């Protein structure tokens, strides 16, 4: 027989082998994570033995099939994933120091130590430290201080690491030739084979500044009005025009703005929309919550849960003496065990984190009758886009309303609808421009355009010219203000968190279209909609096996990321920015510093 | 055929070229039972004109069966906290088996184009594995025992015929009577014949 057969004969035994391998290391992966012990962490080495050591013998006999003698697209896509060597390219003796290094930086990002200097009495380290002060703290010291210490330690005792380890990684991707370590990445979005769906490696760049030049007058809007109604609050030591500190920006790194709407509220003494008190008053338990968030698929175009799922899951904190970690995910064990882990208390942020993970689950069963090796979303941000759109109907005021539970005399105001909106752009609108420019200076950094010696300069500078952020104190070329993040000491990537925040409003609007909802964008729910609901499974139930392009033009229409639905969602919200943004020059100026 | 139909304790019960009732009542030469267990989504495969492993390499059903299937959940019995590896089940064969055909053999599947020699490898698999069933599966896992029944007509006296249902008899008032197939009607009174024993 032709190579062909083989290799699928050789499939059907992957797949065959690898589903009861995995189902015990997700129980056990399951038992830890819900009964944390002693004695249940031998099982996760175990388990981490076995698995493990399976798969790298399922890649060394792979690679006996080549794929030029393959006609079938499918296949083809299989024994992609499947003929990557990963770590094991690299040699014995070059292999045992990339471990060293992701040994260090993550036990030195985990252990921190942020003391006052000359006060050896009191330290607060990372959590409950410095995230919880410096949110809400209107002393200029006191956020500068943390802000300098961390860098000052972390930055300090991690640059070195890490000028090795982009020249490893560099080496280790150039071993598996797709250019460099940047290449790699950029790698993932890669399809070929497939007319007018097939996509380049380099055109992922551009693509994205495309999309980021149509949101930038938002962005200056913003910018000038969080720095006008920031000089209330701190009378000075602010620039007329020109970039906000880095220390007032919410959490350290500016990556989020959550903790600004204190400060900034579009309009006074109008409480928000909350259902919580209601949640409270009639009392519902622990379960009615995910019950409506059952319903709700039920409903729009989706079947209902299985028995499994509301026997062998933890819904509700045990306390006791049985410890369990709270981090609410979505476990698909296999061989049809689907469950959720979380600890849940009677809150609206429960509520909406309810019809996250059920989209989860109800996505992780759609490509169940794939192949085990497709079993996974189109990329890695797609999958956060099927159930993230389920929060954007669940806070609308009018399931709310139907649920019973936001009193159904309510008037909705013109007011409550750009504070709503100002609260939710804080989040999504506020932190695509700093990921993505860190993401360019990782890009930059691995191809080779920036030496070794002009890191940080550069890296302040765009802090400057594209974020608008100016230092707080002039730093030399001694620290590494990368090195101290989270994705960045352990080793992650940061392009997920952009065409996901694109994905989820490009998805809704086509189902805005099918629900034959009329008014505000933001107000679009998905109801009573069975035709919404069937596009919806036209979508997940394909997975891997077809071009993520193919699987957003199924809904969207588009073969390639489009930005306008999110400015089709803000619509009120720049006509309201531009309202009140007439008496103060808009823009930032790179020449002011608080030093001088 | 009451203990099958009257009871509801049956997933899927379902025959192919006769009713469940009406017909019950009508008899053949032989009567055949293949009885197994699978997985709970393999049930499907089951019926004549269908593709799968289950129906190809493991059991064919011809096109004109004539006969009934019985499947029902068997979670209780054939699962095991360690796993239920006992049930084996046959992927590698050169060819499809014929309709009420079986092979048991363990020939390691010579898919390349070299020599096995017996011994399993590259392009070289054992042809038999096992379910390993879990307490903890889904119904599209979980065990389902199933049993099939054919009924065989030939130019034989066919001699298991069901039950035969019966009636009290009255006397000393002319009446229809069917007296073990033989069909009259009249008086029926006590006698004092002598018939004898046979
Ligand atoms: C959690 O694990 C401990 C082992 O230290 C065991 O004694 C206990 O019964 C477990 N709890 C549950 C609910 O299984
Ligand atoms: C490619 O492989 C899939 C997987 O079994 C199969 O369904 C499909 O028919 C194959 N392609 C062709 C053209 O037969
Ligand atoms: C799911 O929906 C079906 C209706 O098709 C119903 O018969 C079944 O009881 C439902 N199950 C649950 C757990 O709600
Ligand atoms: C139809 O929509 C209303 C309001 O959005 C909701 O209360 C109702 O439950 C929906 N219909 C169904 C069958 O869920
Ligand atoms: C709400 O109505 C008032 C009254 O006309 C109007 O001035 C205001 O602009 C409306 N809200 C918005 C967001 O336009
Ligand atoms: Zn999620």
């Amino acid at each position: 027989s032709t190579i062909e057969e083989q290799a699928k004969t050789f499939l059907d035994k992957f797949n065959h082998e690898a589903e009861d391998l995995f189902y015990q290391s997700s129980l056990a992966s399951w038992n830890y994570n819900t009964n944390i012990t002693e004695e249940n962490v031998q099982n996760m080495n175990n388990a981490g033995d076995k698995w493990s050591a399976f798969l790298k013998e399922q890649s060394t006999l792979a690679q006996m099939y080549p794929l030029q003698e393959i006609q079938n697209l499918t296949v083809k896509l299989q024994l992609q994933a499947l003929q990557q060597n990963g770590s094991s390219v690299l040699s014995e003796d070059k292999s045992k120091r990339l471990n060293t290094i992701l040994n260090t930086m993550s036990t030195i990002y985990s252990t921190g130590k942020v003391c006052n200097p000359d006060n050896p009495q009191e330290c607060l380290l990372l959590e409950p430290g410095l995230n919880e002060i410096m949110a809400n703290s209107l002393d200029y010291n006191e956020r500068l201080w943390a802000w300098e210490s961390w860098r000052s330690e972390v930055g300090k005792q991690l640059r070195p690491l890490y000028e090795e380890y982009v020249v490893l990684k560099n080496e280790m991707a150039r071993a598996n030739h797709y250019e460099d370590y940047g290449d790699y990445w950029r790698g993932d979005y890669e399809v070929n084979g497939v007319d007018g769906y097939d996509y380049s490696r380099g055109q992922l760049i551009e693509d994205v500044e495309h999309t980021f030049e149509e949101i930038k007058p938002l962005y200056e809007h913003l910018h000038a009005y969080v720095r006008a109604k920031l000089m209330n609050a701190y009378p000075s030591y602010i620039s007329p025009i020109g970039c906000l500190p880095a220390h007032l920006l919410g959490d350290m790194w500016g990556r989020f703005w959550t903790n600004l709407y204190s400060l900034t509220v579009p309009f006074g003494q109008k409480p928000n929309i909350d259902v919580t008190d209601a949640m409270v008053d009639q009392a519902w338990d622990a379960q009615r919550i995910f019950k409506e968030a059952e319903k709700f698929f039920v409903s729009v175009g989706l079947p209902n849960m299985t028995q499994g799922f509301w026997e062998n899951s933890m819904l509700t904190d045990p306390g006791n003496v049985q410890k369990a970690v709270c981090h609410p995910t979505a476990w698909d064990l296999g061989k049809g065990d689907f469950r959720i882990l979380m600890c849940t208390k009677v809150t609206m942020d429960d509520f909406l984190t309810a019809h996250h993970e059920m989209g989860h689950i109800q996505y992780d069963m759609a490509y169940a009758a794939q192949p085990f090796l497709l079993r996974n979303g189109a990329n890695e941000g797609f999958h956060e886009a099927v159930g993230e759109i389920m929060s954007l109907s669940a806070a609308t005021p009018k399931h709310l309303k139907s649920i019973g539970l936001l009193s159904p005399d309510f008037q909705e105001d013109n007011e409550t609808e750009i504070n709503f909106l100002l609260k939710q752009a804080l989040t999504i609108v506020g932190t695509l421009p700093f990921t993505y420019m860190l993401e360019k200076w990782r890009w930059m950094v691995f191809k080779g355009e920036i030496p070794k010696d002009q890191w940080m300069k550069k890296w302040w500078e765009m802090k400057r010219e594209i974020v608008g952020v100016v230092e707080p104190v002039p730093h030399d070329e001694t620290y590494c203000d990368p090195a101290s993040l989270f994705h960045v000491s352990n080793d992650y990537s940061f392009i997920r968190y952009y065409t996901r925040t694109l994905y989820q409003f490009q998805f809704q609007e086509a189902l805005c279209q099918a629900a034959k909802h009329e008014g505000p964008l933001h107000k679009c729910d998905i109801s009573n909609s069975t035709e919404a609901g069937q596009k919806l499974f036209n979508m997940l139930r394909l997975g891997k096996s077809e071009p993520w392009t193919l699987a957003l033009e199924n809904v969207v229409g588009a073969k390639n990321m489009n930005v306008r639905p999110l400015l089709n969602y803000f619509e009120p919200l720049f006509t309201w920015l531009k309202d009140q943004n007439k008496n103060s020059f808009v823009g930032w100026s790179t020449d002011w510093s608080p030093y001088a | 055929y009451s203990v099958l139909y009257n009871s509801a304790s049956f997933s899927t019960f379902k025959c192919y070229g006769v009713s469940p009732t009406k017909l019950n009542d009508l008899c053949f030469t032989n009567v055949y039972a293949d009885s197994f267990v699978i997985r709970g989504d393999e049930v499907r495969q089951i019926a004549p004109g269908q593709t799968g492993n289950i129906a190809d390499y493991n059991y064919k059903l011809p096109d004109d069966f004539t006969g009934c299937v019985i499947a029902w959940n068997s979670n209780k019995l054939d699962s095991k906290v360690s796993g239920n590896y006992n049930y084996l089940y046959r992927l590698f064969r050169k060819s499809n088996l014929k309709p009420f055909e079986r092979d048991i053999s363990t020939e390691i599947y010579q898919a390349g184009n070299k020599p096995c020699n017996g011994v399993a490898g590259f392009n070289c698999y054992f042809p038999l594995r096992s379910y390993s069933f879990r307490p903890t599966y889904g119904v599209g896992h979980q065990p389902y025992r199933v049993v099939v029944l054919s009924f065989e007509l030939l130019h034989a006296p066919a001699t298991v015929c069901g039950p035969k249902k019966s009636t009290n008899l009255v006397k000393n008032k002319c009446v229809n009577f069917n007296f073990n197939g033989l069909k009259g009607t009249g008086v029926l009174t006590e006698s004092n014949k002598k018939f004898l024993p046979f």
